[PDB]
């Protein structure tokens, strides 16, 4: 019976830990990682907590066939204290 | 909308330097920006913030390829900024300051950030003989920083008025007692040579030799004992670290003074000198730095080593050290296997 | 073309909290011209030891804000670093809704105790109005969003320092450790009649006057025992235990005899931070026997800032008793003061 | 040495390991090798 909306009784307010992690690939043209295969970075963190580690992940040469001469770049999250993060990202080429 | 401060800020100014000289320049021979880095100097007050310098022997890239780039590093702090400002110059067979160039702002510096100056000095020029900047083919350069901390006038009543504190020599004080050597307690001896140092600072700063003067030495041999196991010129350092508090020839002789130190239990010079091994290591010999912080019981060493391993196994493994390890010391290397499998 | 570059990629990291502050009954405050009423301190969480507090005068101060609420962040404790946030403050309406939204236009440092803040930061007669019902039930909410910029560098070429956890200047524990035990010292003090026992090395190496008496006339005869005579042992106490454990906690509460007793046996630095601590404890009533003492006893910085500090204020130091015996009974004092503000 | 390579976290405990550790140090080698990858 019924069942509106459910209310908070408190104002919306948020954090928002905003870092960055620059990723360099020595000698890119000589990898020579075939289709499907990954080449994972070095794990990174925060700085404000340590909790969470994350590292990148790229596939020189794009996974599945869409993707047959694309570059798939990845975010992987490697541990967390059995919680969810709900984190956003963002990547470029320098 | 501009915000003000309402309040009364002192713009301390830390200043401090470190001279330094790099051995035979003209054939380093590290070229297209092969860095070539210095031993981690402190600031005087407050060694928990490391500072650090930095040279190209030739300046990197096409338009700089006949300049000689400078640069300072820090290499730790406690995860806050600091705006340090900088200048550089060449002291020459006289000792007079030549090449001064000067930064025209205060640089904000983190832990691992470099400022510094490209371009600072033509290669060529200073090498020229008859400049007379390389006396014995030295290259010494003077480093001069000026740290501001600006701190707010010292929460209290009316405002402030100036000058603080000038930075208590307690440390120097302390080491007062070794160099005059002022009229000591009991009688040493490095392997029949003849040193004089007190009891209570040794009782106080080494739990190892509290429970040595105490027990069994008191009552009958309290003035004389022999210590036959360590070399004296390691053991002017231990015994300037334990009265000064502080050793400046650490990144040098850090292989037996750790050893030295964990047998008496010198919990904050053990530390350094990991740190130093640690900023030290190199594929050719991370293997027997492995094996010293395992017979020595030394903790971080051994993560820190397995880790590195654990990254450059791609070449560590051709080394005659890692045949020496893995031939005399299996369980280190059993341990190790469980850090990458860890890892893994 | 003296000029200085990173050779790092500019890399930041921003730290992004908020804190909403709610005031009971804002317009029971009694209202009195330079008051303050601070909030609890709050953190991110993630605050690494770091400490803040709105402040709210709710009359203004001086002459333009006397009809305004000025509004101050403020930067309670750090771990004695700079910090460089930058803060926006609003306030909510009935409807849950940001009105008087105005940020700051760049990061500004943050150090411990200082406050930022805006002058004129609301109109109090437009913030009383119930047309614009910014305090339902006469609650004012305040909110304010702090961005802790803090301007990292994070690359994948190595970690060299990696993580060094090394310990901190524990240089003082140890130390402490000479006296409550007492551990068997060499001579034996006395400070009139009562027994204490301490050593000679580090007597003798941090207050030169205590080398020259016991080196000079007394390691041949009196070598055990000699008797300070001259000052009270519950500030002896303190004295060596600055000497021994290099802080003095309990000198602020006492700090009138501690400059006797390190100016007596020339301990400089015991001298000068005495002397700043007393320096901060000025006031009109008693700025004449800050001087006078420091002026006996030959201190020279606190000599010139309570010079310094009767200059500006000699309007009302000139009715206290004190200076007025001071200028009957020791002429030469007054004249070099008349002569500085001259 | 694959088995090892994929359930080293539990033949560490087992004594044989322990066998190969203190008796044939040249197999942990290749095996960490291996591992490495």
């Amino acid at each position: 019976s019924s069942g509106p909306v459910a209310e908070s009784r408190c104002y919306t307010q948020i954090k928002v830990v905003k870092f960055s992690y620059m990723w360099t690939i020595n000698n890119f043209s000589f990898c020579r990682e075939e289709m499907g295969e990954v080449i994972k970075s070095s794990t990174f963190s925060s700085g404000a907590n340590d909790k969470l580690k994350w590292c990148l992940r790229v596939n020189p040469k794009g996974l599945d066939e869409e993707s047959k001469d694309y570059l798939s770049l990845y975010l992987l999250l490697v541990s967390c204290p059995k919680s969810e993060v709900r984190a956003k990202f963002k990547f470029s080429i320098l | 909308p501009v915000a003000e401060s309402r309040c009364y800020t002192q713009i301390k100014v830390v200043k401090f330097s470190y001279m330094w000289t790099i051995n035979n320049f003209s054939f380093c021979r590290e070229e297209m920006g092969e860095v070539i880095k210095s031993s981690t100097f402190s600031s005087g007050a407050n060694d928990k913030l490391k500072w650090c310098l930095r040279v190209n022997p030739k300046g990197l890239d096409e338009e700089s390829k006949d300049y000689l780039s400078l640069y300072l590093l820090l290499v730790s702090c406690p995860k806050s900024e600091v705006r340090a400002k900088f200048k550089f110059s060449i002291l020459n067979a006289k000792g007079e300051e030549t090449k001064a160039m000067e930064s025209q702002r205060a640089y904000r510096f983190v832990q691992g950030k470099d400022w510094g100056f490209k371009k600072f000095i033509r290669r060529d020029f200073l090498l020229d003989e008859a400049n007379g900047l390389l006396p014995d083919d030295k290259l010494t350069l003077f480093c001069e920083v000026s740290v501001v901390q600006d701190s707010v006038n010292i929460s209290g009543q009316n405002t402030m008025n100036m000058v603080k504190v000038p930075e208590c020599r307690l440390a120097d004080e302390l080491g007062g007692l070794w160099e005059n050597s002022r009229f000591t307690d009991c009688c040493l001896c490095v392997a029949g040579q003849e040193f004089q140092a007190h009891k209570a600072i040794l009782a106080a700063r080494s739990p190892v030799f509290s429970a040595m003067f105490e027990h069994e030495m008191e009552e009958s041999k309290k003035n004389r004992v022999e210590i036959n196991d360590v070399e004296p010129e390691v053991f002017k350092e231990m015994m300037c670290f334990i009265y000064t508090g502080k050793a400046p020839n650490l990144d040098k002789m850090a292989d037996d003074l750790l050893a030295a130190a964990d047998k008496y239990a010198l919990e904050r010079l053990k530390v350094m000198c990991e740190d130093a091994l640690c900023s030290n290591l190199s594929v050719e010999n991370a293997a027997e730095i492995l094996i010293l912080a395992d017979l020595h019981s030394a903790d971080q060493l051994k993560t820190q080593a397995v880790d590195f391993i654990n990254y450059h196994a791609s070449d560590v493994l051709e080394t005659s050290g890692w045949k020496s390890m893995v031939v005399s010391h299996p369980h280190l290397v059993a341990e190790a296997y469980r850090s990458l499998a860890s890892a893994q």
